């Protein structure tokens, strides 16, 4: 549309010939100036302008510099028959070309300027016309008049250190000891900088450096590249304007200051060739923004490199894909299990296990981002790495790679991973709890990314059935008296079961998924230990899983074995923390009832007013003793009682003195509002309880739901 | 810091007594039934965890009591109450941070699928699109005395650059890359 | 000070008793055994069990420390290791969160580069010129030598002393000449120049791309040699 | 003449010797101007038989040599372009 | 450069080159000059040069 106009304007100047108009050619002239600065120019176009510009001289040198300063406004990205264009009209007459009309030298120069300004929308040049170009910019750099804006193209290009050959240093300091050029110091100076920051010392090149020395002013003055900051405004905004996403302006800026950045640090301070066979193959690493990877795709070339592609951003520098090197290289070759950053990976874990690299903390997560994202990898470095024989080796290191890459692990074979994990967790757990090596929570902390693991299985289903068997095999592990105890407990333990105790909770609240009950129901092996433990929060798990278990248990006639057992642990949990009548029932937690009562004997209590019922209450209970007395001494702040309750326990005897010690104000007031009797206290210290604040809501929630005394709440 | 050591001293020996106490009731169940049989001492699991169980309701009838000895009428003088009242309320004090690290950490999980969902539906894709473009031919992979191989390496290299300058320095508009 | 250390004292004899216990019940089921040491004897318990689970045994004392050996031991590891764990599940939620941000713009870009790949595909496979130049080494030599051959014919030879074309034995000049030049005579000299061939040594001396320096033999004669494009030294 | 002086014959004389730099600069001045007031009486091609009687060059090819040597790259294809 | 001792010579395609060519001729001759000294310095100032350059 609007290209087709601006292909009619540069027709019209390009045709504009055996006429001599008065004024038509500054009309459409003046229709270039404003068509070009709000569209841009496609590379065709500004092809055939340079051709008319440095061939044809119906105008003259002023307005054509000029239309090459604000009219030379690319919208792409330069295709590569613009620059030999360019190329094709710089230098001079010479015998053998004499009769070639010549184009005027500041012309030239500022056709290199405007190259220089929009380097950053060079084409990705195929390895081997990169080779030519380094070698033609370098042959142009010898003209006087445009050796101060190749200058910058000489540096910009001369990545790749194998582009340091001595053959061109033998040209740049020949031009600078010579007596007719009054700015090659200050320029070859800068190039045989930019040459030794690439190849390192190279005594040649700081011994060339010291012959034709600029006296730090005339080469400052170099250094300070003036990149016309309108001419990019506008280009910034035609480029965003016609591509978005692609050349945004945040980018375009970053681009234009790293390269302008190169150029001022210049002063303050790559394997081997392999005969690029093919005229366009671009390399990887040359390959800059996406759009030319993807431009550049099908002849890509991924070289060798692995130690340095895998081995440690807005700008479009070669460096900007460095995180996509590994993806866009399983992708290239499908993944097969001989990519380059499969092996790297497994060798670079192979030797961070035996001790042979530096800083593992630099490289595993470098290991862990490529592989959690892989299946295919993260499934060999699951048979690999996960055993007994690299754990004696490193444990704080096999723990990282458990926690990056069995978190999301899916099988490839559902058959034969439940023995695998199972012997994994078994070996795990014997050396994490060996004689003299206490416990450091390897085992919780691998069982929980385990957990994590079955966690991610159970939510798709064709391994749910798999996941779930899984999740049981690691709750008879993190229940074993060595490492889930009630006097040396380690809360490690206590604390990857109670997630594994929320897959299920999460299981049995969702619907419309097919899993028997079996797997849904823990057993009263495991179960009980945990009823008879003695921290608050594992408590609140377990009463948070047996209230979010009901909805699915209502279905299953009462004559069944998991609606027995459910029923079970709620008719002795109910009576354990509310209505503390376990000597009375039978069979609290699987042992007999009249075991307490033995027990309840020769253990010593000052006091004997009421001595069975004082400790199996909420209050009482050593789990929930001290927060309830820590809620009472909440609530008398909240309400600004006056009587203090003088003492931290909650049972029948001191409340009974707590009572008659301040009979004649707790009738009249100064305590909490409904309290009277000690169960009117223990029912606002569980409403208090449930008020979704504190990590023990779920013992209320359970008393409330299953007691059917308080169910009014 | 006489107390400080003191205290050490008091931990050391009330880890130890609590392993002696644990220790000697296992024997001890372990020898009613020795007694009572003659030499049964392979029970069950079904039972070995019955026996944890007991343990753990006799512990926790144990430590219950000190709560009731101690706290119910409050010295605030003895030095094993106001011990007890620095290691009651520290317990507990991070219950709540705990709870919460674990929502966060089930919830970064449910990011970490998603996004692995995402890279695995993009690289079959990918893949899909890659395979499906026009492979280039490789050269025919000879091997002639890789010395001459070298020597022409660098004997084709002599000639562009020479091609190159020739190009550029007399004249000849019609360069380009393909030299 | 002193209360303390009479508690410590008491927790050091209830330890010993504890452990005389423990050390004279292991001693009765020791000898029990070697009552019974038929064969590595481990039958089923049957179903006394049911009465162990009946009645406690170790009933404590009252100035047993116990109550307070429990509480403490577990109190105190419960304390610290609520911690540790705290610790380790934030040094796990920041790698993570960090993996998250990496591989959350990592499928950015792939989704862009499968849209651009979309985009390459549709326009590609119509009559897009994919004819590259694989060549071998040979190959490659003998193409550039063809096409130096081509450039001194087209334009090289044509336009140098063009008084008469006669460019056959003039280009035949030029590419012996060039091949001296690329072969490294080592005796090239500017006498080897005609007057009708000598614009090619002006040419090869404006590019900055020879050396004229003289055989050190002879002061007369100053030998022509190419610059070394394949040398690559420390620069 | 002064520092142009200085830069102009940088190559010739980083190669032999440094310099002797008490009073010849001035020296050096006068020099140069009773030369180029020599060379413009004796210009008041041929030019070059008037070049060659005084310098060693004893040719054209020397002239061009000297060009090269002394001009930049687009004069020395000027200078060709003229001398032959 | 050498455009300095071109325009200190007048103080145009054909007259150009003849500048240029003059330039040229000029340093060459400072240049003999100044090896003639170092000649003269091996031998043991640059007068040497200047009264031997009467041609």
């Amino acid at each position: 549309a609007m290209s087709l106009i601006l292909d009619d304007i540069i027709l019209s100047l390009t045709n504009a010939n055996e006429r001599t108009p008065p004024q038509a050619l500054k009309t459409t002239l003046s229709l270039l100036y404003e068509k070009s600065k709000q569209y841009g120019l496609s590379s065709p176009q500004l092809q055939a302008l340079v051709r008319l510009l440095c061939e044809t001289s119906i105008i003259d040198t002023v307005t054509k510099v000029y239309i090459v300063e604000n009219c030379f406004l690319p919208d792409g990205y330069l295709t590569k028959e613009l620059l030999l264009e360019i190329i094709n009209h710089l230098g001079t007459p010479t015998v053998f070309s004499r009769y070639r009309i010549q184009t005027p030298p500041v012309l030239q120069s500022a056709l290199c300027k405007w190259l220089v300004h929009v380097y950053f929308l060079f084409p990705v040049h195929s390895e081997r016309e990169h080779n030519i170009s380094s070698s033609i910019w370098l042959h142009l750099w010898q003209f006087s008049f445009l050796q101060k804006w190749i200058t910058p193209l000489v540096i910009w290009q001369a990545t790749t250190p194998v582009d340091v050959k001595p053959w061109k240093l033998s040209i740049i300091k020949r031009c600078a000891m010579h007596p007719g050029y009054r700015d090659a110091p200050g320029s070859a100076t800068l190039i045989l900088q930019r040459f030794q920051c690439l190849v390192g010392a190279s005594s040649q090149i700081t011994e060339s450096i010291i012959t034709i020395n600029c006296n730090r002013k005339t080469l400052k003055s170099h250094r300070n590249l003036k990149l016309d900051a309108h001419f990019l405004s506008i280009l910034k905004r035609i480029l965003s304007r016609a591509h978005p996403a692609n050349f945004p302006a945040d980018t375009v800026q970053n681009t234009i200051d790293m390269y302008l950045s190169e150029i001022h640090q210049l002063g303050a301070d790559q394997s081997l060739p392999e005969y690029v066979p093919s005229d366009s193959t671009v390399s990887l690493w040359d390959v800059t923004s996406l759009e030319q990877l993807a431009q550049n795709w099908p002849q890509l070339h991924i070289p060798n490199d692995v130690d340095y592609m895998m081995k440690p951003r807005k700008v479009m520098s070669r460096d900007s894909l460095k995180h996509l090197y590994s993806s866009i290289i399983l992708i290239k070759n499908s993944r097969d299990e001989s990519s380059s950053p499969y092996e790297w990976c497994i060798w670079q874990l192979k030797r961070c296990f035996a001790h042979q690299i530096e800083t593992p903390q630099e490289v595993i997560p470098i290991i862990i981002s490529v592989s959690s994202m892989d299946n295919k990898l993260s499934s060999r470095i699951i048979q690999t790495f996960c055993n007994l024989k690299y754990l004696k080796l490193d444990e704080l290191t096999l723990k990282k790679v458990c926690g990056g890459i069995l978190p999301l692990w899916k099988p490839e074979l559902i058959s034969g991973t439940r023995e695998f994990f199972v012997k994994f967790m078994a070996s795990i757990f014997m050396w994490s709890t060996r004689d003299g090596h206490d416990n450091n929570c390897t085992f919780s902390e691998t069982c929980f990314y385990v957990l994590q693991m079955i966690t991610n299985w159970v939510l798709d289903d064709k391994l749910i059935a798999l996941g779930l068997t899984l999740l049981h095999d690691m709750q008879s592990l993190l229940t074993l008296d060595k490492i889930f105890n009630n006097a040396t407990s380690n809360r490690f333990s206590t604390m990857a079961f109670i997630s594994s105790l929320d897959i299920l909770t999460q299981l049995s609240k969702q619907t419309k998924s097919d899993y028997a009950i079996q797997y849904l129901i823990v057993g009263p092996d495991i179960m009980n230990k945990v009823f008879s433990s003695d921290d608050p929060l594992l408590l609140s798990a377990a009463c948070r899983y047996l209230v979010a278990t009901k909805n699915k248990l209502m279905q299953y006639p009462s004559t069944n074995k998991f609606v027995r057992m459910q029923n079970q642990y709620i008719m002795d949990l109910t009576n354990y923390l509310y209505r503390n009548k376990v000597l009375s029932s039978k069979s609290l937690f699987g042992v007999s009832p009249d075991f307490f009562k033995q027990i309840l004997e020769n253990l010593y209590i000052p006091t004997a007013d009421f001595k069975n019922a004082k400790f199996f209450t909420i209050t009482g209970i050593p789990a929930l003793s001290y927060i309830c007395i820590i809620i009472l001494r909440r609530l008398e702040t909240a309400e600004n009682t006056k009587i203090k309750f003088t003492s931290g326990i909650i049972n029948e005897e001191t409340f009974n003195n707590f009572f008659r010690v301040h009979h004649d104000e707790i009738g009249q007031h100064g305590w909490i509002k409904g309290v009277n009797n000690i169960h009117d206290l223990r029912v606002k210290i569980l409403m208090h309880l449930s008020n979704t604040a504190n990590p023990y809501r779920d013992i209320a929630a359970f008393l409330f739901t299953y007691l059917k005394s308080l169910s009014k709440y | 810091n006489s107390s400080e050591k003191q205290w050490e001293r008091i931990q050391q020996l009330e880890k130890e007594h609590v392993e002696v106490y644990r220790e000697l009731l296992i024997t001890l169940d372990r020898l009613y039934l020795i007694r009572k049989h003659n030499h049964a001492v392979i029970l069950s699991h079904t039972q070995q965890r019955l026996l944890e169980i007991r343990h753990q309701l006799q512990i926790n009838l144990e430590k219950t009591a000190l709560l009731i000895r101690l706290l119910e009428k409050p010295d605030n003088t003895n030095v094993l109450f106001t011990k007890l009242q620095n290691l009651l309320e520290e317990s507990n004090s991070l219950d709540y941070e705990l709870l919460q690290s674990l929502g966060a950490q089930s919830s970064l999980h449910k990011q970490l699928i998603e996004s692995r969902a995402e890279r695995d539906e993009l690289m079959s894709k990918l893949i899909e699109l890659s395979s499906k473009f026009p492979k280039p031919t490789i050269p025919p992979d000879d091997s002639d005395t890789a010395g001459k191989q070298v020597e022409v390496e660098k004997e084709n290299e002599t000639i562009q650059e020479l091609m190159i300058a020739l190009q550029i320095h007399s004249g000849y508009t019609n360069i380009s890359y393909t030299i | 000070k002193d209360v303390l250390d009479v508690y410590i004292k008491n927790l050091e004899n209830q330890i010993g008793n504890k452990r005389y216990f423990l050390k004279q019940a292991q001693g009765a089921i020791d000898e029990i055994t070697k009552r019974s040491l038929d064969t590595e004897g481990k039958p089923v318990n049957s179903e006394v069990f049911t009465e162990l689970l009946r009645k406690p045994m170790f009933f404590s004392e009252r100035a047993d420390p116990i109550g307070f050996s429990l509480t403490s031991n577990f109190l105190s590891l419960r304390a610290q290791s609520s911690s540790e764990w705290l610790s380790l599940m934030n040094d796990q939620s920041v790698d993570q969160k960090a993996m998250l941000l990496l591989q959350n713009n990592i499928n950015s870009d792939l989704k862009e580069l499968l849209r651009k790949l979309q985009h390459q595909m549709t326009i590609m496979d119509s009559k897009k010129q994919d004819h590259a130049h694989i060549r071998t080494r040979k190959a490659r030599n003998k193409e550039l030598w063809d096409s130096l051959a081509d450039f001194l014919k087209g334009y090289l030879v044509p336009n140098l002393d063009d008084n008469d074309e006669s460019i056959d034995s003039l280009t035949n000049e030029v590419m012996l000449l060039m091949k001296r030049l690329i072969e490294h005579d080592l005796n090239l000299t500017l006498n080897d120049f005609s007057s009708k061939t000598i614009p090619i040594y002006r040419l090869l001396l404006r590019a900055n791309i020879i050396t004229v320096i003289e055989g050190s033999t002879n002061p007369g004669t100053k030998y022509i040699k190419l610059i070394d494009f394949n040398e690559t030294s420390l620069t | 003449q002064i520092m142009d002086l200085k830069h102009l014959t940088r190559q010739f004389l980083n190669e032999n010797r440094i310099i002797l730099p008490k009073q010849t600069w001035s020296t050096i001045q006068e020099e140069s101007l009773n030369i180029m007031d020599f060379l413009k009486q004796k210009i008041g091609q041929e030019l070059v038989d008037s070049f060659i009687d005084m310098g060693i060059i004893n040719n054209v090819d020397d002239m061009f040599e000297l060009a090269h040597e002394l001009l930049p790259l687009e004069l020395q294809s000027r200078i060709e372009s003229y001398l032959f | 450069s050498l455009d300095a001792e071109e325009n200190k010579l007048e103080d145009s395609s054909q007259e150009y080159n003849k500048k240029l060519l003059l330039a040229c001729g000029f340093q060459a001759i400072l240049r003999k000059i100044l090896l003639d000294a170092r000649t003269r310095a091996t031998a043991e100032h640059i007068e040497a040069a200047t009264q031997a350059f009467l041609d």
